[PDB]
């Protein structure tokens, strides 16, 4: 019980755009852990084939709601804390 | 390297 | 061919953070993010900057660490806030 | 819970 | 859930 | 849980020797995650000062309950696999 | 490596001949790996050979495959994390 | 290096 939570155990409430993306891949709740948000976002990119076939770390999301999520027409999966920045801007960390 | 490998190397 | 994780990312700490890391016996100029967290944890523990009753509260007023955070205190529970301070104090070797 | 435990729960 | 998801949930 | 579980999320039921060890550091339940077992085992070694002062990876456990779990007079926490082996032999996985 | 303690994924290992043959089949070109690298290439191997059950993708069928000689079993589940590490460690020598 | 540092480097 007295065990501290890691960042991936943080409970979050995605704002409507991020919530819709998570629900589109089968998630059926309004509150998630950061780990579940990362899991479902990766499942979303993969299912919708938004990554470039030849350079698979580049995501092209100009005609997808994911582009609105990031505020850019494309992005790189190598930029770890930039992706966390965009995720945190699309959710409320629950008290 | 694949998308899934890039994504796994942030859950 | 194996992609790096965030913890394996190489960084070049800026002068203030570099001084902090070197003060606990780290003797290099390039670090992984894992090493930065390790030596920062060592610094807080060696200088006992935490509140003895609420050990997630770190006090850093009139200290090199308070210069980095731009604040007299912070809580370890707010993971992203700590990463934001660290990234502002380094250059990623990308 | 100790500082060490709080710190280990971001290396 | 895919094999890659199961594998990523032991690198 | 829908998203796949990692090894640290494994639910376990510690056997009597390990349960006694876990409960001696204030943990008051019978079902744990592997993360909790590692956490309370780490607390037990640290609170009882079983580690060697000069080489803090060496744990002495002759004449301690930990010695009854490990079946050895001392062990090194650098040999990760061997500690996991000891842990799994002292619990039943809730599978 | 560095002054900071190593984690289990950083452990340097020398795979035995069968595990080494599996690792080299997916393009790995060395005799010494970290445990992270073994897990990475082993995942590529199972994906490339498509050894998983199509409907329950945590079940891996390895009968009539090199991996089955490594495990000594016709199938295994990815959900049983430490049983997979146990198979891996039996197929390697940890470098001193 | 402390016992806790060694222990954190298997939770």
């Amino acid at each position: 019980s007295q065990i501290p939570a890691s960042e991936q155990e943080t409970l979050v409430r995605p704002k409507p755009l991020l919530l819709k993306l998570l629900k589109s891949v089968g998630a059926q709740k309004d509150t998630y852990t950061m780990k579940e948000v990362l899991f479902y976002l990766g499942q979303y990119i993969m299912t919708k084939r938004l990554y470039d076939e030849k350079q698979q770390h580049i995501v092209y999301c100009s005609n997808d709601l994911l582009g609105d999520l990031f505020g850019v027409p494309s992005f790189s999966v190598k930029e770890h804390r930039k992706i966390y920045t965009m995720i945190y801007r699309n959710l409320v960390v629950v008290n | 390297t694949s998308f899934c490998e890039y994504w796994a190397x942030x859950p």
